[PDB]
């Protein structure tokens, strides 16, 4: 469902003997290729920004800032992990390059091909192309009737 | 090549310690931080000391000399045996000597990466500032010390 | 005009509360700092403390320096100065920063950019304010801001 760990029990046991195509799951947190010099932050989570671009969202002032799924010109970073008990979203700033599986829009998902340029929408989902350097490294993988993921590399903002 | 494997009959006169660092084989950067991110990628061609771009075609994507809107990083070292290039992502600060298109780049000039991955005077999608004059090291190879710090809006 | 001027007094000050004790000009560095942050140092021209800095070139006799500035020349943010050596600690624009910076003489969420003097001013967007301005002197105002790089907006 709408959780990093699928919110449904599994009827069967440990049943994978092949080593190929076993990482295409929604619980695959972090990045496929990760450096030891990466800068990682955590913020209070407003909703479910997991595997989505996040933006800084402020309230009245009584409580600290939080992060919510967003993009466009308000994009701050990418949420690569979430802790449910503490409601904490792990964010990699846009100044740090990221390579991993990110949520993709269910509108033209069949049109996404490797090498295509992508950008974040208002919900923080990737979509085919304007101001953020994002390139799809693979095709769309369907995990649920409304859930699609794509291997993308993000390497900062873009001119104009 | 980074280090041309040629056996000579004489030792090159290199006793003076001044003006001894502007060489093609001097890989890496003049100033380096422990927390600089380095990525090794397969390469095609000779992208040494040049801006690189990813190319996807069956084999995994590689990198090759390029520039402009397709820039992905800068190649600072090459291992020929494994055919692998070390790349600093464009989101990371860099300072060192890179390939210049011609001997027309002076100090303080703003520079752009061209189609061949060489630096030329300015349109600029990145922030690059020349710190030294263009210096010839080979038949037509020019090296210039440049500080590259991120992208440039508009 | 100095990070931590040394003075002498015949009396000791008293700390009455643990809150609002970080709003001083001597608060160097950042409020939230990562162990993987890239830090440089340059010879300082002028006093670019708590200001955006840009590369400045002389006649070539001496090495380049950093001086207060901004706009299209913005190279980084000065977060500390060593008085004895004249070394300014700089965090490059490629690395995100979160701390108190000089504000031009504004509410949380406002977009801020560096002017020609390296001062943050309300609206290219470079930083986002995290609090309201705090007055330290009749001409000195500071603001907690997060720098995320460069964006065309």
């Amino acid at each position: 469902a709408l959780m990093k760990n699928p919110q449904q029990d599994s009827g069967l046991l440990s049943n994978s003997i092949d080593f190929r195509d076993q990482n295409l799951i929604f619980s695959n947190s972090g990045g496929v290729c990760t450096s030891s010099k990466d800068k990682i932050e955590n913020y209070p989570a407003k909703g479910y920004p997991y595997k989505r671009g996040v933006k800084l969202s402020f309230g009245d002032g009584t409580t600290e800032l939080e992060v919510e799924a967003g993009g466009g010109d308000d994009l701050y970073g990418v949420c690569s992990d979430i802790d449910e008990f503490s409601g904490m979203a792990t964010v990699i700033p846009i100044t740090n390059n990221f390579t991993g599986y990110l949520t993709l829009k269910k509108d033209g998902q069949n049109g996404v091909n490797p090498g295509d340029k992508l950008n974040f929408n208002q919900h923080g989902e990737l979509e085919k192309v304007k101001s953020v350097n994002a390139i799809a490294l693979s095709k769309a993988h369907k995990l649920t009737e409304d859930l699609f993921i794509v291997l993308a590399s993000v390497f900062g903002n873009r001119a104009i | 090549m980074k280090n041309p494997q040629h056996d000579a009959s004489l030792l090159s006169n290199s006793n003076e310690f001044r003006d001894k660092n502007v060489e093609f084989f001097a890989s890496g950067g003049t100033r380096t931080s422990k927390f600089d991110k380095l990525e090794n990628h397969p390469f095609l061609g000779y992208p040494y000391k040049r801006g690189v771009k990813r190319v996807i075609q069956h084999y995994e994507p590689h990198v090759e000399a390029g520039g402009g809107e397709d820039l992905y990083g800068i190649c600072i070292d090459i291992d020929e045996f494994s055919k692998t290039a070390t790349i600093v992502p464009i989101t990371n600060n860099f300072e060192g000597y890179l390939v210049a298109k011609d001997s027309t780049v002076k100090v303080k000039d703003k520079l752009i990466f061209n189609k061949d991955g060489a630096l030329e005077k300015v349109k600029a999608t990145i922030n690059a500032t020349a710190l030294t004059d263009a210096k010839q090291i080979s038949n037509e190879v020019y090296l210039v010390k440049v500080a590259v710090f991120g992208n440039k809006a508009m």
